[PDB]
């Protein structure tokens, strides 16, 4: 209801180093199943199901090799350990028959593995996540207003700095009276893919995502 | 009886605001500023 | 196609007049119709139906359509005021099926009409409902940081004015230069519980909406 998602949301997002797309995936596999939350910003794999899919994947390709679910969860936990300082997944530019290809040369004979994927639900991107983003936006607006008020009072104190000041002035930096029209024009006209989003907000997102 | 029953069960007015509409539409109670196109079809013998 | 999203994201973030809930829902008047678009990144409930399918569902599945679609288009077109001049939209939040009964009432007898939140279009939503995150980042999270840097150079000007004369005298203006790290730490430790301001979305209609339109302009 809330325990699993509350615990998983505290876990930081893990961007996969594939250098071809943006991946915003959460991984926390310790107990109560495995939380392999794979999302490509358009379809999140709600892979919170029981051992059914893991068993079918492990048995439909391995008719003579078996590993216990404890070993599976330990390996899942150890999967992404040397990546948060490879387990890379490569997509293709082919039509809706999305077949992932893994052509790594490890023994001479190619290894075959199938990546099961279901239909992408178009009803998955309008419920929750922007509400904490709206909270962060409100916090940013409050910070902007506080900084603007600080600028204003510092400007007022600077107004005190010409009658008791008259220090070394380059004469190219005079402080004109504050005008809202010029402020808005300079904020609007002049100083107005996905990769910059993640590599600019991965650090900032953890700040307010808790409270 | 059927007409009364359908009048009661179709328009579904319980403490509504239809008295004023009846007075303005039927008795021309509105002021002489808005014309009401209450045209009775003489050729069709149908009053809508 | 390439006109509904462009002609719909420009809708100012304006609260719909619901009796109970305070959801963020925007829809812009479009000559081709309307499509209520909501963006929150977890689960979509957006009304968008093909013309053909609603055509058959009106011809041989819905017998209540006693008003031509031209009347609906005319009502949509002749609505210049976004905010109600004083047609209250009531909701009954008693079950999962949020049936927002939009009572179509112009003047006098309330015409009987209701909505239904079916599945949205996959292509358009999947292609254009992920942009707002990057649009917010690239524009707002750069403009705000540049404002902070402008404050930083103003502080630098204050401090090297101070170091080059004009020594501050009175204690009223005796204030330390601003630090982002110290401000964040003091916000987290002292004023975070008291700065939680959500309520009914007071800045949502006065500052968030216009700045968001500035963000969503590109």
């Amino acid at each position: 209801m809330e325990e699993l998602e509350q615990g998983l949301l505290m876990q930081p997002w893990a961007w996969l180093q594939l250098a071809e797309n943006s991946l915003l995936a959460k991984v926390f596999i310790t107990k109560q199943g495995y939380a392999l939350l794979v999302s490509d910003l358009q379809q999140v794999w709600h892979e919170q199901v029981d051992t059914s899919v893991v068993s079918q994947r492990a048995k439909e390709l391995n008719k003579r090799l078996t590993a216990p679910p404890a070993a599976f969860l330990c390996h899942l936990d150890n999967l992404l350990r040397p990546l948060l300082k490879e387990a890379t997944f490569s997509c293709d530019c082919v039509a809706d028959a999305l077949i992932l290809r893994v052509r790594s040369e490890l023994s001479g004979l190619p290894f075959y593995w199938n990546f099961h994927c279901m239909l992408a639900s178009p009803s998955l991107v309008s419920q929750h996540l922007i509400r904490p983003l709206m909270g962060m936006s409100l916090a940013l607006q409050c910070q902007v207003r506080e900084l603007a008020t600080l600028l204003h009072m510092k400007d007022l104190e600077i107004q005190d700095y010409q009658e008791s000041g008259a220090t070394l002035i380059r004469d190219r930096l005079k402080t004109e009276p504050f005008e809202e029209n010029s402020f808005l024009e300079q904020f609007m006209i002049e100083k107005l893919d996905g990769k910059p989003f993640v590599m600019n907000l991965q650090d900032l997102y953890m700040a307010v995502t808790t409270q | 009886e059927s007409e009364i029953s359908q009048e009661a069960d179709d328009m579904a007015m319980e403490k509504g605001k239809y008295v004023g509409e009846l007075r303005k539409a039927l008795l021309s109670g509105a002021g002489p500023a808005d014309v009401y196109t209450f045209n009775f079809s003489k050729e069709s013998c149908y009053f809508f």
